[PDB]
DNA sequence: CATGCATGCATGCATGCAT
DNA sequence: ATGCATGCATGCATGCA
């Protein structure tokens, strides 16, 4: 019964090159003391090793000659049982505080959890070490010959649990005695202890009754989270698939719903012979950088300011949005304007007002409207599309929903909580049922959503941007018909638009020339055509308008009585052309708001505290161009 | 005892004999030493029959007793110069289905064909435990076993999973060195092509493992070979359990093929030879190649030339674009025709249904719109919502025949509005959003709003659709019914010779006899067609050249400032559609390069559907 | 099996256009 | 001025947990 097997692993030497990597590595001294120094003196809860550094290590004994082993492949290939072994390590070489504080199983006196990070592949290539945990992989193709293993998933995260408390060790105490039990766990499920185990309650006849004690026990934070797959890896054909993930420690409150991520973690298994699976996370890596977590290190710094020194800023990060579609140079610059946003106010009393800018597009079939609204929902690092048909308004706000980890009921929110804090853009805005826009209205004005169906009786947060898009009443643009029938939607949905612009498709037989020209040689070779031009790389623009974002301008006297006069005369200007029935409308304070909002974008952009007022020159050119084709 | 070494000797000396799987042995295994193909071979039954009647009839009877034989042989062979046995051939009355399988089978090798009704979640299975001892440092094992791991019977053990070693040392699990296999369950049923109408269908479980665990996908038209089996005991061991029970039945799989058929997910595929192959390089050279792969298509409808050229160009398709940014470029060729009742439309559609190696009929009023866009927010037995695949998704890579377009409502008209451009289908709901891919084609018909098409009339009095749904349509064509004399002579001659024809191997009076088309997945005639599409679709990708760059950019800047009456407007999308055209055509020659005359060729379809 | 929410299908009513 | 057709809005049927 059990017979035994031989292997070539060695838990014996690895140990000693674990000791010798921890208390000899270094890039000051030693790198992983001064780590356990700070865990000492109380700065620092979590401990992390790069695969990287140990394969630097052990690269660098081979070149002193001595014979080693390969750690890195033996946690690549076996990596629960690691753990444990660096945990012992660490508690034979910690210091003692330097600074001041203001048998037993080992877990109760750790306090630090330790997380492997993977082998990158550039360190791979330098080193001639092919990596298996820096090969992305999907839900599809992790099957049972990666349990134990550590790799890494690449997805888009769907459902998320609340943080809670696990017990890992149970104490507990003895009235009678006084002695203190210890209990591990390690399943979902345990049976608490009953009677006295000591050996004083053994000898005596009676013996006391046990009692658990909470302050004593080893609680760790436990969450839960699940992982889709993206629609570029699943077959043709196919539906995509879903697969479930643990975080414990403090990695918790790192992954939020709708992220694309690349996680990494240990393949674990969970009456019969078949297994649950579970990815224990060990290290998250998010695709696009959220803005609210910005700070100007020394290298952001050194790269915006190649930027910032380039001369034109404005027109650079204009014409690289989309810089395979020709023309539409304004259409660029206001949907540029809708990235940053204006400059939200609360004025001390129980009165606030937003700061984000909501755009439409209506124009003519064949007008390249859809694929703007699919690099914006790109560019930005929260965005969201959705189109009018695929849509139910519910499915937009909220409904209710039961959490299978705990046992707690919650609210599930639709497309316009998930891209909170970033664009929701909406195609064929016209075509989506006109009791399902009424949903729109308060998200647009308020930020905020009311829900007082049953079971709920709540309110949500949706500070989102609204990029929408839509067509004339009858396809094509009649000039006949006045403006406003012409197009399909109320003069109060109107009038919360900032920028409504009208793509009309009027030919011309010269400048057609130019766009079957841009468009073909798209085709022949597959980037765009200008030499000249060098777009800004998605990341290098996301990271310039992060650190844009973080200023806040004010106003002076000199702009405000500019911003006055011109709002007198464009709300004395429009009565005229409203009454004559061709017209868009007639101008209301949210003009005057709209127009204050994109001036303040624009000293944004500009890093400046202070509004110019060429800068209220460029929002009412834009406001004025907006309309420049029925004027044709 | 000795009989099982002396079938393995009879397996080895029948190894001997035919060489051709000797080869295939050399084959998973020489490129094994640098995907690891899988260790499975096939050999066909027809060759068992020729070479040993007997061991034939224990395969075909008593498999328990004669497969293992086998497996070891082939397993010494390999060893020589574990490995796992699949059939195929003929099965006389063992092939069934599952409304005939009865308990006159069990014990016996079966071929069961059906539809894919009920998958499973592919799970891993524990097959050796190793353990670790820290204070003696040695390595320890456990194995086990259940019924449906092989054929013959053996007395259950008792699973154990140890947790102290013999001494008393204490163990830990080594994950990273045990050994799993995946396990899979579906459910078979009876297809909707063979069941009687108006009774509830029989279905069959089926259990597959390893390299066997997905290989099909519900709704799917499948073929199982293997062996049906008992287990368990219906109230027997008990001394008093029930009186209405039986035994427990299903199928250990070991061999699963996909079949393809009409209107089916799965797409048909050939073998193609080196005869096959060199017969379509020869052909290609042929100046007037367009027109003998165009004339073939449909030869018993008379005239159309023009639709049969640009079926032809659908069916070649052209080539899409992914920039690195992330953008998409449509690459496929939609067709829309408007027309007079009798005028051939109905059997057009059915002409590409059933040639089209993936394809979809759907008529008008008949499936609505959250039928085509697969807006299935259902839910599983696991309870997670799941959205439900529809006609364009199923489609993927393929084409969709609509029937009775102008039926089709407008609630239902704007849901393919993103998937005939956009080529996907975006659904949010309560408590879902997902994308799907929907990277199909759509050829579609319809007829007039006054029955017939009015000439005095503006063509937008009778084809009344918008224009936002007639730019995606690449070619729109108008056929009318014009009643004449000696056009009438011709098409009456043409019909009464198709209504004169008798199959080879008839006899005049014999009533010709039909059958289910259920083909094996992976003038000239249908074949060569589909032979010469697949090898021109999978093997050529052109470019485009700045010939055809000045040609296309001349007829587009000629179109777009005309003083002509078009059938559908003119937009950006049609200089895309030049395109497309141009590199469908450089596809039918083989050539990697698109020409002028691709695009000459293309300039004058447009011009003739158009004007 | 009753309560109440979200999807999807069906019907009947009103408005506009044509004869 | 009347009738017919089309589009929209109100109702119901399902499906649920
Ligand atoms: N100005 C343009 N530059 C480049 N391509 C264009 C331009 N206008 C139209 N196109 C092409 O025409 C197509 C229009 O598709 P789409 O974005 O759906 O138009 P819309 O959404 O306005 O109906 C795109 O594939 C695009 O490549
Ligand atoms: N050009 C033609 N050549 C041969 N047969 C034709 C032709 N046009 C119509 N027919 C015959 O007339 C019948 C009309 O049926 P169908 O194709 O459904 O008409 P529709 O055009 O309304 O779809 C078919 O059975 C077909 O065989
Ligand atoms: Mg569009
Ligand atoms: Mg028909
Ligand atoms: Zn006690």
């Amino acid at each position: 019964a059990l017979p035994s097997i031989q292997l070539p692993v060695d838990y014996n030497n690895l140990f000693n090159e674990i000791t010798d990597f921890l208390v000899t590595f270094k890039q000051k001294g030693p790198k992983y003391m001064a780590m356990l120094q700070k865990v000492a003196n109380r700065e620092l809860n979590s401990v992390i090793i790069d695969l990287d550094d140990i394969l630097q290590y052990q690269n660098e004994k081979f070149l002193q000659g001595t014979q080693a082993d390969d750690l890195v492949s033996a946690i690549q290939q076996n990596a629960n049982h690691f753990t444990e072994l660096f945990c012992r390590a660490i508690d034979n070489n910690m210091p003692l505080p330097t600074k001041e504080i203001d048998l037993f199983p080992p877990n109760l006196t750790r306090r630090y959890f330790l997380y492997f990070k993977p082998l990158s592949q550039n360190c791979a290539r330098r080193y001639r070490k092919k990596a298996i945990s820096s090969k992305p992989l999907s839900v599809r193709q992790i099957k049972g010959d990666f349990l134990g293993q550590l790799i890494t998933v690449r997805g888009i995260i769907t459902r998320v649990s609340d943080v809670k408390p696990a017990v890992e060790v149970i104490a507990y105490t003895c009235d009678q005695c006084g002695y203190e039990v210890f209990q591990e766990v390690n399943s979902r499920t345990f049976t608490p202890l009953s009677e006295c185990t000591s050996e004083e309650c053994s000898q005596n006849q009676t013996k006391g009754q046990l009692f658990m004690s909470t302050r004593a026990s080893k609680f760790s934070a436990f969450q839960e989270c699940k992982i889709q797959e993206l629609s570029q890896q699943v077959p043709v054909g196919h539906i995509p698939r879903s697969l479930n993930i643990h975080v414990n420690g403090t990695l918790v409150r790192s992954l939020s719903p709708g992220d694309i991520v690349d996680v990494t973690g240990i393949f674990l298994p969970a009456a019969g012979l078949l297994t649950e699976t579970y990815l224990e996370a060990q290290f998250v890596r998010q695709h696009k950088k959220k803005f609210a977590s910005f700070s100007l290190t020394s290298d952001v710094e050194e790269r915006v300011m190649e930027l910032i020194t380039s001369g034109d800023v404005y027109n650079r990060l204009a014409k690289s949005i989309a810089p395979e579609i020709y023309g539409n140079l304004d259409v660029k610059k206001a949907l540029l304007l809708l990235l940053v946003g204006g400059v939200d106010k609360r004025v001390g009393d129980g009165m606030k007002i937003r700061g984000d800018i909501n755009v439409c597009l209506m124009g003519d079939p064949g007008v390249a409207k859809s694929q703007l609204l699919k690099a914006i929902c790109k560019i930005s690092p929260r965005g969201v599309y959705t189109t009018g048909k695929g849509s139910s308004g519910v499915g937009l706000t909220a409904a209710v929903m039961k959490d299978p980890v705990t046992d707690e009921m919650i609210l599930e929110g639709g497309a316009l909580v998930l891209a909170d804090n970033g664009i929701c853009c909406i195609d064929e805005f016209d075509k989506m049922d006109e009791s399902d826009r009424t949903a729109i209205h308060e998200v647009m004005e308020q930020q905020t959503i009311s829900i007082s169906k049953a079971g709920i009786n709540t309110t949500l947060n949706a500070r989102t941007s609204i990029l929408a898009a839509a067509n004339p009443l009858y396809g094509r643009y009649n000039p006949r018909l006045s403006p406003l029938d012409n197009i399909n939607l109320p003069a109060a949905l109107l009038s919360r638009f900032d920028i409504l612009f009208l793509m009309l498709d009027i030919p011309s037989r010269d400048d057609d020339e130019k766009l079957a020209e841009h468009v073909t040689y798209v085709h022949m070779h597959n980037k765009q055509p200008d030499l000249d031009f060098t777009p800004v790389e998605p990341s290098k623009m996301r990271e310039y308008i992060a650190y844009a974002k973080t200023k806040r301008p004010v106003m002076s006297e000199a702009v405000n009585d500019y911003v006055v006069q011109a709002y007198i005369r464009l709300r004395q200007d429009s009565k005229r052309e409203m009454d004559s029935k061709f017209s868009f409308g007639q101008a209301t304070p949210r003009t005057l708001l709209g127009i204050i909002r994109l001036s303040q974008a624009l000293a944004k952009l500009r890093l400046a505290d202070m509004v110019d007022i060429d800068d209220v020159e460029e929002a009412l050119r834009l406001v004025r161009v907006s309309k420049e084709s029925l004027y044709q | 005892d000795a009989v099982f070494g002396d079938r393995v000797r009879r397996f080895q000396e029948f190894l001997d004999t035919f060489t051709s799987y000797r080869d295939s042995v050399r084959s998973i295994q020489v490129y094994n030493s640098n995907n690891i193909l899988p260790h499975r071979i096939i050999i066909s039954l027809d060759d068992l029959r020729e070479f040993d009647r007997s061991f034939w009839s224990g395969i075909l009877v008593e498999p328990a007793y004669f497969i293992p034989p086998a497996e070891k042989a082939l397993t010494d062979l390999a060893d020589s110069m574990p490995w796992k046995l699949s059939f195929k051939g003929s099965f006389g009355a063992h092939a069934l289905s599952p409304r005939t399988l009865t308990a006159q089978h069990l014990n016996k090798l079966v071929s069961v064909e059906g539809i894919v009704t009920k998958t499973s979640l592919v799970r891993p299975k524990l097959i050796r435990s190793v353990h670790y001892a820290a204070k003696t440092g040695r390595f320890h094992y456990r194995d086990y076993t259940d019924a449906t791991t092989t054929l013959t019977t053996r007395i259950p053990t008792p699973a154990i999973y140890p947790t102290e070693d013999t001494e008393g040392n204490k163990l830990t699990t080594e994950y990273g060195y045990s050994t799993f296999i995946d396990h899979q369950r579906i459910t078979v049923q009876e297809m909707p092509e063979m069941a009687p109408a108006g009774q509830l269908p029989r279905s069959i479980d089926v259990i597959l493992d390893d390299d066997l665990v997905d290989k099909t996908k519900p709704g799917d038209r499948v073929n199982v070979v293997g062996v049906f089996k008992s287990l368990g005991a219906g109230g027997m061991n008990q001394s008093n359990s029930n009186t209405l029970i039986g035994f427990k039945t299903l199928i250990l799989g070991n061999t699963v093929y996909p079949l393809h058929a009409r209107s089916t997910g799965v797409a048909a595929r050939q073998m193609l030879t080196d005869f096959d192959i060199r017969n379509i390089n020869k052909l290609s050279k042929k100046k007037d190649i367009f027109d003998i792969l165009s004339q073939s298509l449909a030869p018993s409808i008379y005239g159309h030339d023009h639709i049969k050229k640009a079926i032809l160009l659908m069916l070649m398709g052209g080539v899409e674009k992914n920039l690195e940014n992330g953008s998409h470029l449509r690459g496929d060729i939609n067709i829309l025709m408007v027309g007079d009742p009798s005028t051939a439309k109905s059997q057009l559609l059915r002409f590409v249904l059933n040639t089209a190696s993936l394809a979809i009929a759907t008529t008008g009023r008949g499936s609505s719109g959250v039928g085509l866009t697969a807006a299935v927010t259902t839910d599983r037995e696991t309870g997670e919502r799941r959205l439900e695949a529809g006609a364009m998704v199923l489609a993927d890579r393929g084409v969709v025949c609509i029937d009775e377009f102008d039926k089709m409502t407008d609630v239902d008209r704007v849901a393919i509005h993103e998937v005939m451009e956009q080529q996907t289908v975006t659904i949010a709901k309560a408590g879902i959003h997902t994308t799907l891919n929907a990277r199909c084609s759509v050829i579609a018909a319809a007829n007039p709003v006054f029955g017939q098409y009015d000439v005095n009339r503006d063509p937008h009095q009778n084809i009344a659709l918008p224009d936002s749904l007639l730019s995606r349509f690449d070619l729109l064509f108008v056929v009318t019914d014009d009643i004449n004399e000696i056009r009438d002579r011709s098409i009456s001659e043409h019909v009464l010779r198709t209504h004169r024809y008798l199959p080879p191997g008839y006899l005049e009076g014999e009533p010709v006899r039909e059958r289910l088309n259920l083909s094996l997945a992976v003038l000239v005639t249908i074949p060569f067609l589909r032979k010469y599409v697949q090898y021109a679709k999978e093997r050529v990708i052109p470019q485009l050249t700045q010939e055809a760059i000045n040609v296309i950019v001349k007829n587009y800047t000629d179109l777009r400032n005309d003083d002509n009456t078009k059938k559908s407007p003119i937009t950006a999308r049609t200089l895309e559609t030049l395109i497309r055209l141009a590199t469908a055509h450089a596809k039918v020659r083989l050539s990697k390069t698109v020409n002028k005359v691709d695009a000459k060729v293309a300039a004058n379809l447009l011009r003739f559907a158009l004007l």
